[PDB]
């Protein structure tokens, strides 16, 4: 019942600015103060931001790491959070979720990557065995993107659906790869669906015989 | 400020024992402490909030204990889906620090891997790229070699390897191994070998004929 | 609403734990209604005037005042707190604070040798806690 959704993530150049939302669905959100929490790519987590309820005057308090940039508010007649970020720096360059008081219920998160660097959309490749040497196991390769991060999801006719993906490799353009593993009955269709987050969306079949 | 600072860093434990990670505070926090939970790739999870309340669909074998500035976390009959790292993070004052971080693996008995390699896809190959792909798919410990050997001869400069964490019920890791070339360049050579290097009795091995048989 | 911990629970952990060496004298936990939700062993037993009188300052700041905080029989002069969130009394090297939620009040009976600002410190902790729940 309780959902947060975060969104507005992506690439920005640095000195940028960029306006994080979350969107709260399953309870009353006026009786609940908010939070922001970023975790770096290969770092823990760090807590940025809270925000109160109206019964102590909407009252903020931020980290002095991103005290006089960064602004925190609410609209509660939308169920809604926001993130204001002024003079983005490289080292908030992280995944941003909205949390709800002490920690109960958390968000799915947006990526924020700040870099000099410029966006390139994934490719996307399948591969398949060798003729002849056909086995359960497919997958599918995306490679030579930035920012990140890719969200591969599987969608197939079989029962039994095993899905591994594998972490990402690289800075600035990154590879990553997804494996498939189909157990019983043989399936005609394998088809996977990799996300990018500026609005990219592509699929690759592979077909069985 | 509170800063906080958790110990151990990393710990490892067959299933079934017992572990407890201790957390503490520059100063009296007054049981406003709670845990979390984190798994690669996905969000955090409340495991026990104030001192010792556990959370809704918590486990019991989570003992939240402490007071004043020291801390900790037990699991009584450790299960495999416990791999991952724990934070703690206090709630007195602001800032509401977070910690360090501990890295739970799961101490497990010996597998070895099963390999499966994939040549060059249509698309790629018109591309003008070539990425011979292989997924080590299960086994035990995390540290093994790869060897890409093209035509028998070794190759090891444009390989990328990609490990995942700890299988939810196996507690086995996975391994990508993907070396790319350009089509010219495997085009030129038709026999391609991806072996594997763990419990060392012998090397598994899967091969391509590069259109010869592909 | 969280039910998982006891107002009990809430009251020993969060109220009469140490602090800079010190304890409470006592602790409390009451619905605006009158309802003691949980209190320590030596908390004095309140009357319903009592609690109306700490109400209608709450409501309107600054008419307790020439009556004066009574708690339990006991007369606690009110000094300085925060306008409909805090109401704070003194009745010499002693006193106590009220702290208002969105449903219930935390109160804090201190003696020396407490400092005030370590009965308000721990008081409204739980107090904005508990706001920002809803409770
Ligand atoms: C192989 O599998 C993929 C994936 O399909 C998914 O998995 C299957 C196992 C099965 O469960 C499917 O139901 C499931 O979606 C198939 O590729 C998908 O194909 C459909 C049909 O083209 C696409 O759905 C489209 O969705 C659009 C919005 O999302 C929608 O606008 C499209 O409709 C349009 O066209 C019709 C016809 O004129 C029109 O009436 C509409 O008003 C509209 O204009 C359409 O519904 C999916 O996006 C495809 N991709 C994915 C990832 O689902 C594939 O067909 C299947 N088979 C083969 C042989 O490849």
């Amino acid at each position: 019942e309780v959902q947060l959704v975060e969104s507005g993530g992506g690439l920005v150049q640095p000195k940028g600015s960029l306006k994080l939302s979350c969107a709260a669905s399953g309870f009353t959100f006026n009786t609940y103060a908010m939070n922001w929490v970023r975790q770096a790519p290969g770092k823990g987590l760090e807590w940025v931001a809270r925000i109160r309820t109206k019964t102590n005057n909407y009252v903020t308090y931020y980290a002095d790491s991103v005290k006089d940039r960064f602004t925190i508010s609410r609209d509660d007649s939308q169920s809604m959070l926001y993130l204001q970020m002024n003079n983005l720096k490289t080292e908030d360059t992280a995944m941003y979720y909205c949390v709800r008081h002490v920690g109960d219920y958390w968000g799915q998160g947006t990526s924020v990557t700040v870099s000099s660097a410029s966006i390139r959309n994934p490719q996307l490749y399948p591969l398949k065995p060798c003729k002849g040497t056909a086995s359960m196991t497919l997958g599918c390769l995306v490679k030579d993107y930035f920012p990140g991060p890719v969200t591969v999801t599987w969608y197939s006719d079989s029962l039994n659906m095993s899905t591994v993906n594998f972490p990402a490799l690289g800075s600035e353009l990154k590879v990553t790869t997804s494996q498939v593993t189909s157990w019983g009955k043989s399936a005609k269709n394998f088809t996977c669906h990799v996300t990018h987050p500026p609005s990219f969306n592509e699929s690759r079949t592979i077909l069985v015989r | 400020d509170i800063q906080m600072t958790q110990s151990p860093a990393s710990l490892s434990a067959s299933v079934g024992e017992t572990v407890t990670i201790t957390c503490r505070a520059s100063g009296n926090i007054h049981n406003y402490l709670a845990w979390f939970q984190q798994k690669q790739g996905k969000s955090p999870q409340l495991l026990v909030y104030n001192a010792k309340t556990l959370a809704d669909g918590v486990p019991s074998r989570f003992s939240g204990s402490g007071s004043g500035t020291q801390y900790s976390l037990k699991i009584n009959s450790l299960q495999p889906e416990d791999f991952g790292s724990y934070y703690c993070q206090h709630f007195w004052s602001t800032p509401y620090t977070f910690g360090g971080g501990t890295k739970l693996e799961i101490k497990r008995a010996d597998a070895a891997p099963t390999v499966s390699i994939f040549p060059p896809s249509s698309e790629q190959l018109t591309s003008g790229g070539a990425s011979v792909v292989c997924f080590l798919n299960n086994f035990y410990p995390k540290d093994i070699n790869v060897k890409w050997k093209i035509d028998g001869s070794e190759r090891q400069n444009g390989v990328l390897n990609s490990w995942t964490d700890q299988d939810s019920k196996d507690s086995t890791y996975s391994m990508s191994s993907t070396l790319t070339l350009t089509k010219d360049e495997y085009e030129r050579h038709n026999s391609y070998t991806c072996e594997a290097t763990h419990k060392t009795s012998t090397s598994p091995i899967v091969k391509s004929f590069n259109r010869n048989e592909c | 609403d969280d039910d998982k911990m006891s107002w009990q629970a809430y009251v020993d952990d969060h109220l009469m734990c140490e602090i800079e060496g010190n304890h409470l004298s006592a602790a409390a936990i009451i619905g605006q209604d009158g309802s003691v939700w949980a209190q320590s062993a030596n908390f004095p037993q309140f009357k319903s005037e009592e609690i109306t009188g700490i109400m209608s300052d709450f409501h309107e700041p600054g008419t307790l005042a020439p009556t004066g905080l009574y708690i339990g029989g006991t007369k606690y002069m009110v000094i300085q707190g925060e306008p409909g969130a805090v109401i704070r009394g003194k009745k010499g090297p002693g006193g106590v604070t009220v702290k208002k939620t969105n449903q219930a009040l935390i109160i804090g009976i201190y003696d020396e040798p407490m400092t005030p600002g370590q009965c308000n410190m721990i008081v409204e902790r739980l107090g904005d806690y508990l706001i920002d729940q809803g409770y």
